[PDB]
RNA sequence: AAAUUUCGGUUGGGGCGACCUCGGAGCAGAACCCAACCUCCGAGCAGUACAUGCUAAGACUUCACCAGUCAAAGCGAACCUCAAUUGAUCCAAUAACUUGACCAACGGAACAAGUUACCCUAGGGAUAACAGCGCAAUCCUAUUCUAGAGUCCAUAUCAACAAUAGGGUUUACGACCUCGAUGUUGGAUCAGGACAUCCCGAUGGUGCAGCCGCUAUUAAAGGUUCGUUUGUUCAACGAUUAAAGUCCUACGUGAUCUGAGUUCAGACCGGAGUAAUCCAGGUCGGUUUCUAUCUACUUUAUUCCUCCCUGUACGAAAGGACAAGAG
RNA sequence: GAUAGCUGGUUGUCCAAGAUAGAAUCUUAGUUCAACUUUAAAUUUGCCCACAGAACCAAAUCCCCUUGUAAAUUUAACUGUUAGUCCAAAGAGGAACAGCUCUUUGGACACUAGGAAAAAACCUUGUAGAGAGAGUAAAAAAUUUAACACCCAUAGUAGGCCUAAAAGCAGCCACCAAUUAAGAAAGCGUUCAAGCUCAACACCAAAAAUCCCAAACAUAUAACUGAACUCCUCACACCCAAUUG
């Protein structure tokens, strides 16, 4: 079955309890899944954000449409819509209670990957609904194999290490230079100097 | 307003500034180095071999002609006792100067198909060529001496 | 010229609020029966009485011959041979041709088919602006008999939330009957449309 | 029928809906700590003795107080479990231990209702209806991969699922100065500005044989009708010219006007209400001030019709033009 | 001279200290307690403290000797504060919007000084006067993606299944191999074949309504200018709302 599965929201068992929309699972590194599995190519996903049911449609679509049902297979890399995002009626004073629940919907992290690819074919065949599904996510995206993957990454490590700027971000951050602390923020230390909320900084060391 | 948002959040004045002077600050190469300095053998066993054994090869400027043409050409050198052939020049090159070749160097460039041979074939070849509007014979090669269409002719006629 | 008021609100209000649809009172029951309203205007209109071309067209009903249903455009290869005048070739059934025979002849074209045995002719000399002026009178006495079912459906409905007002938001109430006004007016534009079409079918 | 009184509080303005005491889960993740018109689970108790007896060093303590919690021992017999599980003063019964609350408006007046558009007064944009202001959930405009139509033919043209940019013109959303006053819509004279341009000017394509058409760019110097109704811009219709365009101007302009009604006192119609009064229900009519102080201001080419072009180019026929001059 | 949680006001000079966790209340426009702050006094430990100590279902926090210091507890008084706003992070509801409503940690504003244009909340900086003195903290935006290597075509043939038909692209199979040296065909166009290319060989981002808005220069040597911040001559109690001494 080399196609991607049908996906519906609403799972077989609807959570009746309102969770709250905690921004933290969109910050900070992809810390599920990240490298490939069984595959070759991939859609890194170079920006936090969302996933409607519309999205998953729209990709299984475009996948199904150009994709080689004997030479090729794609596996889904994201689980079904279970995140409530409860939203009050447009036209209603501020308060009374918290909004019933609309639909679901799968947040995604900095680095993840949404849909595989394999087979013996090379990534410029696969490029063009690659790169178009990248363009179509709400995030920042773009084509991405297993070279390419190793190759970016060997290439961010040796930016890293011959960075001629004496002052770097994590030194300035975790030593406290200047005391810029009170501006920064706890997971900054952790992380990065390249997130921001979502974004991700690939120019930036 | 919440910490993520849909737009980018304007980042403090601190902040901006501490991620400018903390940009990547790449090489200065002081010269840059731009500024500074198989099948082939089958080639050449195969021209090795015709060099050998060309005792009647000619050369010719074929192009203009179709592959229908071209198929009516081999015809011909089918009928009588001839076969035709078509090599490269950049390989050929190397081998015509170490073959003490030296007249035959400015002769080889472009398109040129050779017709090696070895029986005697002075009469049909003349017709053959004349049968057509066109004269590339650009001197042939016989035992490896050089000469003209005239010493062709003359050769032919006795 | 913009007239275009908040409707998308209360749709969504609709929408999200689900205790409130399953109290006060039934959306899907408001939606089933302005559907059958329509549904029941729709097919006054496309049965009473047009001239209507095209042998796929007339193809609706018949009597059951032999334990089995039939219809024009089923087994008969049908050719239209001119607007006043149409052929028929059926599929050597005599019974099959009698039972469309009388179907055809209880009609309200006022057609005299002259059979054959299995050829058919139903010809049409031409139709007049006075009998496009009586169904297009008919078809607004239809449109005024739904509204009319309309109104009662939503005077029902008023009733019912005013019944269910005591122990009510007044706000909740208001929210309710502008809901239910959206909902009747759409149905009016929609019962306007449908009109238009068919008076643009019977002249056009 | 007379005499006194009241009509509790929260509500992202007030009523309506719901709530008014206490315990636990996340927010509050590792001494305590913190918010509920943020999402949930429970209780005004439940089962055996009656040493659940009398005394008393030291402590915790719901962020205060009142109220609550643990306890070496001392005398007397031995050879409780649970998590909220509740009730202060006064007063009453009681010879006297002891007891008395859905005071739930639960830190608790001993018992008190509905309306005011007939209302008065002290104040509040701490808190509303029109604006201004900020957002852009809703819409419109342009672009990005083509999904799908368009007779072969995604891109003449329409255009789903999404993303990227501009709008505060519609509906709201927040109440930030303006309730010791910003006078509320249309309709009259006057119009200023912006083009997402209806027409007069110029181009590319076209499902361009020509007009009639469609699309994209520039051009705002100009024009943008006469009337029948409902108070309502909006809302239907008759005839015109090439066109009867959109938006902001404190829903442009009431110290220029208007009262049709929108905020008032009376009445009627149906309803709610035992009654007074009310339907954000419908109409009968309802005093519109200003004597100018200041700032500023107060005199410079457009189209349509007609004539040679006429039935021309264009076909298969119908049909039917370009420019220029003149009235 | 009523009352009134309510509007208004509440008279000369100068010095000093001077911003609050919350609870109850027929209550959140008002009152009390607590907490902050002021005066006189008796006592000794007040803060960052280092090994360690502090739970099964990330920044952190409590005690904490030497060490910097001179601050802290209590007694007796009593007025004043107990409606906050913005910024960085955890958030909570809202639309992962609002100069949107509410907490936790720090800063600022209610208190002057130098700038980011006119700014409360942003960066730097506080003990208060003179001099026609000197040295410094914060302090001036940069930047223009699109061609392309464009030479050149025999055939076992219309391979087989269905397709009256797709033979090379309605659908499936293997995809050989002769041209000297390369597709049972990668696109375009055909009902269908006809025609045109290719793979390969021979040099090869912008738009809203009064009118756009600081003049303005790419080419004389990195350092200057820039506070009430520090220093120089003198003497210093002489820059906080309410409240207090
Ligand atoms: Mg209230
Ligand atoms: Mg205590
Ligand atoms: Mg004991
Ligand atoms: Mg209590
Ligand atoms: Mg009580
Ligand atoms: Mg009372
Ligand atoms: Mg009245
Ligand atoms: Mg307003
Ligand atoms: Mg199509
Ligand atoms: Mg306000
Ligand atoms: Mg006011
Ligand atoms: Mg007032
Ligand atoms: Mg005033
Ligand atoms: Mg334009
Ligand atoms: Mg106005
Ligand atoms: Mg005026
Ligand atoms: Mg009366
Ligand atoms: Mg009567
Ligand atoms: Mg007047
Ligand atoms: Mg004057
Ligand atoms: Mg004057
Ligand atoms: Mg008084
Ligand atoms: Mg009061
Ligand atoms: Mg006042
Ligand atoms: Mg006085
Ligand atoms: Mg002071
Ligand atoms: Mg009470
Ligand atoms: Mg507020
Ligand atoms: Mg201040
Ligand atoms: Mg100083």
């Amino acid at each position: 079955k080399p196609k991607l599965r049908f996906i519906e929201r609403a799972p077989l068992v609807p959570k009746v309890r309102r969770e709250p929309k905690n921004l933290s699972d969109i910050r900070g590194p992809s810390t599920e899944a990240t490298e490939f599995t069984e595959g070759n190519f991939a859609i890194l996903a170079l920006g936090g954000g969302y996933l409607h049911w519309g999205h998953f449609e729209m990709m299984r679509l475009t996948i199904n449409r150009s994709m080689d049902p004997k030479n090729m297979f794609a596996i889904w890399r994201v689980p079904a819509p279970f995140k409530p995002i409860t939203r009050k009626s447009v036209g209603h004073r501020m308060g009374g209670g918290k909004g019933a629940i609309d639909h679901y919907v799968t947040p995604v992290k900095a680095g993840r990957l949404v849909v595989e690819m394999g087979g013996r074919c090379e990534f410029e065949e696969v490029q063009g609904f690659l790169d178009q599904v990248a363009h179509k996510l709400p995030f920042a995206a773009k084509a991405v194999s297993r070279g390419t993957l190793e190759k970016m990454r060997k290439d961010q490590e040796e930016r890293e290490r011959n960075n001629q700027n004496p002052w770097t971000f994590e030194r300035i951050a975790t030593a406290n230079m200047l005391g810029i602390r009170k501006v920064l923020s706890p997971y900054d230390l952790t992380h990065k100097g390249k997130y921001w909320g979502k974004f991700y900084m690939p120019k930036r060391v | 307003s919440k910490a993520v948002t849909r737009h980018r959040r304007v980042m403090h004045f601190q902040r901006q500034k501490l991620m400018a002077v903390t940009e990547y600050i790449p090489p200065k190469p002081a010269i840059h180095p731009s500024c500074l300095p198989g099948l082939i053998r089958l080639l050449r066993r195969e021209i090795a071999a015709v060099f050998q054994d060309n005792r009647m090869i000619a050369v010719c400027q074929n192009v203009a002609l179709s592959a229908e043409d071209k198929l009516l050409m081999r015809h011909q050198l089918r009928k009588h006792k001839i076969l035709m052939k078509v090599f490269p020049n950049q390989v050929l090159k190397p081998f015509l100067e170490d073959s003490k070749y030296q007249n035959l160097l400015p002769l080889f460039v472009g398109h040129n198909m050779l017709l090696v041979s070895e029986e005697p074939k002075v009469k049909e070849m003349v017709r053959i060529l004349r049968t057509v509007p066109f004269l590339p014979l650009l001197g042939g090669c016989i035992d490896d001496t050089i000469l003209s269409r005239q010493g062709f002719i003359n050769y032919s006629k006795l | 010229k913009a007239k275009a008021k908040g409707k998308g609100q209360s749709q969504t209000r609709v929408n999200i609020n689900a205790a409130l649809v399953e109290d006060i009172i039934n959306l899907e029951e408001v939606n089933e029966e302005m559907k059958s309203v329509i549904e029941a205007l729709k097919d006054n209109f496309n049965k009473t009485l047009n001239i209507r071309t095209s042998p796929g067209s007339l193809d609706k009903i018949a009597v059951v011959t032999a334990d089995g249903k039939l219809a024009l455009n089923q087994i008969s290869q049908i050719s239209m041979k001119s607007p006043q005048l149409i052929l028929v070739n059926m599929a050597s059934f005599p019974e099959c041709t009698a039972a469309a025979i009388k179907a055809i002849r209880e009609s309200g074209m006022n057609l005299n088919p002259e059979v054959e045995g299995t050829l058919i002719r139903v010809p049409i000399p031409q139709v007049t602006r006075e009998h496009r002026e009586m169904l297009v009178k008919l078809a607004k006495q239809n449109t005024n008999k739904a509204k009319d079912s309309l109104r009662k459906v939503r005077t029902n409905s008023m009733n019912k939330l005013k019944k269910s007002k005591d122990t009510v938001s007044e706000d909740t109430i208001r929210l309710i009957e502008k809901q239910i006004s959206q909902m009747a007016d759409d149905t009016v534009a929609e019962l306007d449309r449908h009109l238009a079409v068919k008076t643009k079918e019977l002249l056009g």
